[PDB]
C-alpha cells in the first residue's frame, strides 16, 4: 500500500483543471500551473494516501462495513467491480438522495425490493398479465440500478470512500451529521473541509481511478486476512 | 512525460 | 500433478479450530493463527504427487478403487467424480462390515440386483397390493448405499476416504484384511493406518473437487496406459 510516486506520475494524478475552475481551499497541494493548468503536489499527495490506506485496513479489521460512491458511468462501472470483488457494498450514480437519515425508510423499500425479486421466479409465472408485468419487471429495473449494491447492507454503514467529493458533496453532509468517517479524492475543485482523510488525487481519466480503486481494495483485503488467517503455505 | 528532475524541482 | 497455486485457491490448507485436533497431526502442520490450525501445504503436495503415482500404479493392474464419502456436502460430488473413471463409490454410511463380513453383504447385492430387474420390467407392477410398494422402497434403500458396488467389486485394492474420522469403521476393516488405504485427513483426524496419507480440508466443497479430480485422472490414466 506505498503505490510508486512514479506510478500515479504516468497515471495522470499530476493534471487537475484549469484555475477558472478552482477550489481556493486546495492551495496546500499545488505546484504550479502547466498550460494554465494546476499541477498537483504529489510528493504533498503520497504519505496522506498511503496513511489513509494503513487507516482503512484497520477499520477492516474491526469489521466496520466500507462504503463507495459511484461517480462519472466509467468510474460506476470501475467502483461496482472492484467493490463486488471483496465486500464493502457499493453507490452506483444518484445516492438515492438523503441514503444516510433516511435509511430507515429506504430500509422498507429495500424489503420490497427483496420481496419482488425473490417473486421474480414466483409472480411471474403465475397470474401474468401483458399489463402487471412489465410493471414489475421496469421498477425492479430502476430500484435495482442505484437501490442494488446497498440492499446487502442489512444496516448503517460504519465508513464512505467517495471520489471527488464535490460531485458528491450531499453523500458528505449526511455522513458528517452522524459521525461515520470518509475518505474522498479531492481534487482542484472539491471542498475538503468535511473529509477526515484528505485524498489529493484527481477523478479523471479513469487510469489513476483505477489505481486508487485497487489500492484501497487490496488494504481491505489485509482486513480480511486479520479476519481468517495469515499469509502461509 | 516531463522529466523527474523538473517535476521534484 | 497439482500445484500449490491449485490448493491455496481450494482452501485446503484449512484446518479445523484448534480445540478439535490430534496433537499427532502436529508434523503436517505449519502454523496456527486465528485460534485455526493452518496446513503446511508444502508438506501436502509432495505426498499427494507420491499418492498420485501409487493409484496409477494400482490402475495398471486393473485394480478396483473404491471412494468413500459419507459426508453429505461431499457425498453428490463423490457419486459424479467415480463415475468418469468407473471406479466403484459409497456416498452413505459405511455399512459395518463391508468388507470383513462380506459374505452377508454379497448375498444382499444378490437380492438387489434380482429385485432390479423384477421392477424394472415390471413384474412388481402386476403384484401391487401394497407388496409392489414394499419392493420398491427397499430397492431405493439398499440403492441409497449399496449402489456404487453392486457390479460386484469383491475386496478392493484401494480405498479414498475423503475424512479420516468419521469414516473410522472403513479406515478399520481395510487394516484386518491388509487393504491400503488413502485419506484427505484434515487437522482433527487420527493418522493412524491411513498408510498413504494426504494432509488436508475434507469439509469445503472447493477442496474435496480438487481431490476427486486429480485422483479420477490419474486412475483412468492408469487405465489407459495398460491398454
Ligand atoms: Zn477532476
Amino acid at each position: 500500500a506505498t503505490v510508486s510516486m512514479r506510478d500515479m506520475l504516468k497515471a495522470g494524478v499530476h493534471f487537475g483543471h484549469q484555475t477558472r475552475y478552482w477550489n481556493p481551499k486546495m492551495k496546500p497541494f499545488i505546484f504550479g500551473a502547466r498550460n494554465k493548468v494546476h499541477i498537483i503536489n504529489l510528493e504533498k499527495t503520497v504519505p496522506m494516501f498511503n496513511e489513509a490506506l494503513a487507516e482503512l485496513n484497520k477499520i477492516a479489521s474491526r469489521k466496520g462495513k466500507i462504503l463507495f460512491v459511484g461517480t462519472k458511468r466509467a468510474a460506476s462501472e470501475a467502483v461496482k467491480d472492484a467493490a463486488l470483488s471483496c465486500d464493502q457494498f457499493f453507490v452506483n450514480h444518484r445516492w438515492l438522495g438523503g441514503m444516510l437519515t433516511n435509511w430507515k425508510t429506504v430500509r422498507q423499500s429495500i424489503k420490497r425490493l427483496k420481496d419482488l425479486e425473490t417473486q421474480s421466479q414466483d409472480g411471474t409465472f403465475d397470474k401474468l398479465t401483458k399489463k402487471e408485468a412489465l410493471m414489475r419487471t421496469r421498477e425492479l429495473e430502476k430500484l435495482e440500478n442505484s437501490l442494488g449494491g446497498i440492499k446487502d447492507m442489512g444496516g448503517l454503514p460504519d465508513a464512505l470512500f467517495v471520489i471527488d467529493a464535490d460531485h458528491e458533496h450531499i453523500a458528505i453532509k449526511e455522513a458528517n451529521n452522524l459521525g461515520i468517517p470518509v475518505f474522498a479524492i479531492v481534487d482542484t475543485n472539491s471542498d475538503p473541509d468535511g473529509v477526515d482523510f484528505v485524498i489529493p488525487g484527481n477523478d479523471d481519466a479513469i487510469r489513476a481511478v483505477t489505481l486508487y480503486l485497487g489500492a484501497v481494495a487490496a488494504t481491505v483485503r489485509e482486513g480480511r486476512s486479520q479476519d481468517l488467517a495469515s499469509q502461509a503455505e | 512525460t516531463e522529466s523527474f528532475a523538473q517535476l521534484f524541482e
